[PDB]
């Protein structure tokens, strides 16, 4: 919601630590067009750690 | 003599020389995200954690 995004060649690099991730803040935004996960499963973000 | 038993040495070092060795490959992980069995049913759906 930072109303304010970068261009493709500067693009911010945001670092996040010291909180929940709580993911479902997430799904309340609209709907998406593309949640293709890598290496993770969209379901089970909730009970891991990073 | 410090080593007059060495063959009885070799027998018993080549076991827990082996052994160790198999407890070693337990951990690591052939071409996979983790190598804990744990871990990857974690992070991974069914269909692919398999
Ligand atoms: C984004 O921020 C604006 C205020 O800057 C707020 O009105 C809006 O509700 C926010 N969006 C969400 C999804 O909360």
């Amino acid at each position: 919601n930072a109303t304010t995004f970068a261009s493709v060649y500067a693009w911010n690099r945001k670092r996040i630590s010291n909180c929940v991730a709580d993911y479902s803040v997430i799904y309340n935004f609209a709907p998406f067009f593309a949640f293709k996960c890598y290496g993770v499963s969209p379901t089970k973000l909730n009970d891991l750690c990073f | 003599t410090p080593s007059a038993l060495g063959k009885l040495q070799d027998v018993v070092n080549h076991n827990a020389q082996a052994l160790n060795t198999l407890v070693k490959q337990l951990s690591s992980k052939f071409g996979a995200i983790s190598s804990v069995l744990n871990d990857i049913l974690s992070r991974l759906d069914p269909p692919e954690a398999e």
